[PDB]
């Protein structure tokens, strides 16, 4: 029972634009895959610790020695919108469209 | 084209004996691409100009008789989710079309250090998500053994380029089988080294916990060589393992008499087709004819491989693909007038259907209310899966089985059915979940389409893997078939 | 009707390089010139943990009487923003390096032990300058090592909140891991406040106060908010979860948004960073790397060198000030006298001239003299009027200026 609501809420968390025309289609697929996810429910995990890392390495730290940043020009080279040495973005952060 | 089929090893020697000039090696490669890729379509951006220049340098070094490198005048194709500084890296996505890296990935660093020659980037499934490579925003690569079949995914281009006599070696990435399955489909040799065996600096991530770079080649030996050139530890990757011994060729040629080979019953299970199953069983008998001891075992949590894998991989993807806002690089929506729009539009328009499926699934599996039941549960199942191997490994040296349930399927046969598409990862995902090294080598053909035989090893023991793989290879291979296509 | 409030404080660690990237932690005025592929969140980049940042994080946590974790990993706090390029801030969720500690404070009443529930390592975000109907983004500061300190909700008044920030700032300052100045952003603070009428367990509305830029300023918003929801509770009020911005000019808090629930950050272990296993030896090295903190330094000024109650607090307000005072003490300066001289006189000189760099202009070596000259040599004070200033911003001995003048 993945509802129309949850779909639109996930898209927001993922920052993905979705249309009612898509939302429905997605509610269905999302569901299907989840029932694909349910298979794990037949697996017995009582007392099993979650696996976060596959290896054993421990405490890998780096020394506090700086390295000059790269040229501003390099750091901007691939951005489509940049104004005066900085990434330019909209912030008419208001109501019908934040 | 002359040497378009020389193995890395033979080509290497052909260069050191001055019987061939690096510049010509390269001419032959691009001739092959011009003639063959129109139909195969394994390549994306080519680096011809640069390749030619480096080869010209190489001629000098050849004449001055100073040829350093484990690889040297060796052409190399590279998967498009692996950063090449200066060379356009798209991940086969609209989201990155046009993107030119400004830093160099560690394996390329190593590869260049060894003097290999970068020929170009290989096509793949978008952001490494797929099992056929059909999701590519640019082209649909095809199987050199059958032009109506898929080359596998996500590293389809890497498997196809090698099988097509385009390059002697190629790099791929494997998250749940993206290196082995394509190899199995194109009847080529592909290795997904143990987790940590190869740095991920420059590997455009999907699943930090499951990803890994590895080589694809036309034979076991070449594969081992290439793995020795990209393996070591790296200060740029905290998870790169500090294992100094990288000689993987030390035992190729040694016999496997007495080798304890575990054959889990779940690998010849119900989802495995009849032809694939027949080939592997014959493969087992071949192994028996060679001294190794092969007995049945059980990896009971195998059935959960695909489901826990997708929950886990998607979840991580739901995070690793977030940097794509189109602000600093990548596709940037023109019609965006709001910051929300900028994010939502650039990502929805820049990502393909399958990628958005994973993200959606991932974000949900990770969200409040569902976290423990969907993501947490998976991580636990992951432990179950590794446990299986731990147990089996107590009494066995290696694990054998088929790489994929079936031979390559048809163009568009499953591109519209992710559920059946996913099922093809039955025998590969457990490896990544447990972090083990796994390798695929051809073991047959059914209607001309190759079948893969997979060897899973103990952590960091790829040398044994190559040893048994080589021995089996002396009894079967497609070594002389590639030349005829 | 206790007004229950807690404080979320971030501290900028002053390391050479950033938390998960070798970029320098100190940048110039040129935007986006203090970055690399890591800070810029380029595809395929990985985080590399700054060792000193960890040492300093667990140095400050001990100084905060917290239990230091043995196993501590990092986690991803996921959210989209132009200042957070990866779209996730590498932080800590479970296993924060430090837990359950406290600090003692004196509020008008007598002593109160306020608990500090946790301390975790994070990375700072970039800065987003709002220009026109657009926004400019500078990633120079992105990645700067921060540490988050969250108080137990034990605070009970806008004044206890101030006292808290002062002691905390004071203690962190002594560990030499941060200049902890709010005017410089190396110390930040957010407050959470809610009122629950006695006899019952239910609370009224709860609010997160944002844009509190000075110790003095948090109190303003805190006590205003307190009165604001004091009315709401009584008059009619509609219970709710909210975030509020404090207006520096008007002194009021403005409702900037109403929470629909709990912000979902999809926290999960950072696979790119191997776990930390902090052993005893390690804990020792950093244990020993801690001086005498303010409280025990002040208790030292009480019975031994029996100084007053006011004096003790202000002389231990900073490590440098307190060191200065003790260096000048053995020298030959009468404890009280130097005390009275630093308490006021020098303290007022510093504030009036904003010479906060107490270590370059005058010295315990130079000041030690002035106090003797006043003490026995030449007779009494009037003279100290200007001998001090010159002696503070100019020379080295005021028993050379009384003369050279
Ligand atoms: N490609 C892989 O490594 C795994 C799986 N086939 C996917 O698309 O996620
Ligand atoms: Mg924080």
């Amino acid at each position: 029972k993945v509802t129309r609501e949850e779909v639109e809420h996930i898209a927001n968390l993922a920052r993905l634009q979705i249309s009612p025309e898509e939302t429905e289609e997605m509610a269905n697929t999302l569901e299907s895959i989840l029932d694909f996810a349910k298979q794990n429910d037949s697996a017995d995990t009582e007392g099993v610790e979650p696996t976060y890392h596959v290896l054993d390495l421990q405490n890998v730290l780096r020394e506090d020695k700086a390295i000059k940043g790269i040229p501003q020009e390099l750091a901007l080279k691939n951005a489509k919108e940049t104004e005066d040495g900085q990434f330019k973005v909209p912030t008419i952060m208001n109501e019908e469209d934040a | 084209m002359s040497i378009r089929y020389e193995s890395v090893e033979n080509l290497l020697t052909l260069i050191k004996d001055k019987k061939i000039k690096p510049s010509d090696v390269v001419k032959d490669i691009y001739d092959a691409i011009e003639e063959t890729d129109p139909t195969i379509k394994s390549f994306l951006a080519l680096d011809k100009e640069n390749a030619i220049k480096k080869a010209q340098e190489l001629d000098e070094l050849q004449a001055k008789d100073q040829m350093d490198g484990k690889l040297f005048g060796i052409p190399m194709g590279i998967k498009d989710n692996i950063i090449t500084n200066g060379l356009e890296t798209t991940c086969a996505s609209k989201m990155l079309e046009g993107f030119v890296p400004i830093y160099e990935s560690t394996v390329m660093e190593k590869l260049h250090k060894e003097n290999a020659v970068l020929i170009g980037k290989l096509n793949m499934d978008e952001f490494a998500m797929g099992g056929s490579t059909e999701t590519s925003y640019f082209k649909k690569t095809v199987n050199p053994f059958d032009h109506k079949a898929v080359p596998g995914g996500s590293s389809g281009g890497s498997a196809a380029a090698v099988a097509a006599g385009l390059v002697p070696l190629s790099l791929g990435s494997d998250t749940g089988g993206s290196i082995r399955q394509p190899a199995a489909y194109c009847g080529v040799v592909g290795m997904k080294p143990t987790y940590g065996r190869v740095s991920r600096f420059g590997l455009v991530a999907f699943a930090s916990s499951l990803d890994q770079i590895g080589p694809l080649t036309r034979n076991v030996k070449d594969n081992a060589i290439v793995l020795e050139a990209i393996s070591g530890a790296d200060v740029n990757d905290s998870t790169s393992a500090p294992v100094d011994d990288v000689d993987f060729t030390s035992e190729i040629g040694k016999d496997i008499k007495g080798l304890k080979v575990a054959l889990p019953k779940e690998y010849l299970g119900e989802g495995v087709a009849d032809d694939v199953k027949e080939a592997v069983q014959n493969a087992v008998e071949t192994l028996k004819s060679l001294g190794a001891v092969v007995e049945e075992v059980s990896l009971p949590n195998t059935k959960f491989g695909i489901p826990s894998y997708y929950v886990i991989a998607s979840s991580e993807a739901s995070s690793n693909l977030s940097r794509f806002d189109g602000i600093r690089y990548g596709y940037h929506s023109k019609e965006a007038h709001s910051l929300e729009e900028l994010y939502k539009m650039s990502r929805s328009e820049g990502f393909g259907k399958e990628v958005k499926r994973r993200i959606f699934l991932g974000t949900f599996a990770l969200s409040s209310g569902y976290y423990d039941a969907y993501y947490k549960k998976s991580q636990k199942v992951r432990t179950l899966i590794k446990n299986d191997f731990d147990k089996v490994f107590e009494n066995y040296d290696v694990v054998v089985g088929p790489t994929a349930p079936t031979t390559a399927f048809n163009l568009g046969e499953e591109i519209d059915d992710p559920l059946t598409m996913y099922a093809n990862d039955l025998l590969t995902t457990p490896v990544n979940l447990a972090g083990l090294p796994g390798i695929s080598v051809p073991c047959g053909q059914s209607n001309g389409r190759p079948i893969g035989l997979q060897f899973i090893g103990k952590p960091f023991d790829e040398k044994t893997l190559y040893r048994v793989a080589y021995q089996y290879e002396t009894q079967y291979n497609l070594h002389d078939v590639y030349e005829k296509l | 009707f206790e007004t229950v409030i807690g404080l979320e404080v971030h501290v900028e660690l002053k390391t050479d390089s950033k938390m998960f990237s070798p970029s320098p932690a100190h940048f110039g005025a040129e935007p986006n010139s203090n970055t690399n592929v890591i800070d810029l969140a380029y595809p395929g980049v990985l985080p590399v943990v700054n060792k000193r940042a960890v040492d300093w994080a667990m140095r400050a946590a001990m100084a905060l009487n917290m239990e230091i974790a043995t196993e501590s990993k990092f986690d991803r706090k996921n959210y989209f923003y132009p200042d957070n390029p990866k779209a996730y801030q590498i932080s800590q969720f479970d296993q924060p390096i430090g837990e359950n500690g406290y600090i003692d404070i004196e509020v008008d009443g007598e002593t109160k032990r306020i608990g500090i529930t946790r301390l975790h390592m994070e990375e700072d975000a970039g800065k987003s300058t709002h220009k026109g109907e657009y926004s400019l983004v500078d990633l120079n500061r992105q990645g700067t090592p921060l540490i988050e300190i969250v108080s137990e909700p034990d605070i009970r008044s806008p004044k206890e909140a101030y006292a808290y920030l002062e002691k905390l700032r004071s203690i962190i300052q002594y560990t030499g891991v941060s200049d902890v100045k709010m005017e410089e952003g190396s110390l930040r603070c957010d407050a959470n406040i809610s009122l629950r009428p006695y006899g019952q367990e239910k609370f009224g509305t709860k609010a997160e106060l944002k844009n509190l830029n000075s110790f003095n300023y948090v109190r303003k918003g805190l006590e205003y908010e307190e009165k604001r929801q004091e009315e709401e509770l009584l008059n009619g009020g509609e219970i709710g979860q909210e975030t509020r911005r404090f207006d520096e000019s008007t002194g009021k808090t403005i409702l900037m948004r109403v929470k629909e629930g709990s912000d979902d950050y999809r926290y999960f272990p950072e696979p790119d960073i191997v776990p930390l296993y902090i052993d005893d030896a390690w804990k020792e090295r950093v244990r020993q790397t801690i001086p005498e903190l303010p409280d025990e330094r002040k208790a030292k000024y009480v019975n031994e060198l029996g100084l007053p109650a006011y004096d003790a607090h202000v002389l231990t307000l900073t490590k440098e000030m307190s060191d200065f005072f003790e260096s000048t003490i053995e020298h030959g300066a009468d404890v009280k006298l130097t005390s009275n001289w630093l308490m006021g006189g020098v303290n007022e000189y510093l504030n009036k001239n904003q010479v906060e760099l107490l270590d370059t202009k005058l010295t315990p070596e130079n000041l030690a003299g002035m106090i003797k000259l006043i003490e026995d040599g030449t007779m009494s004070s009037k003279i100290a009027k200007k001998v001090f200033p010159e002696l503070a911003a100019k020379g080295g001995n005021a028993k050379q200026i009384m003369e050279d003048n």
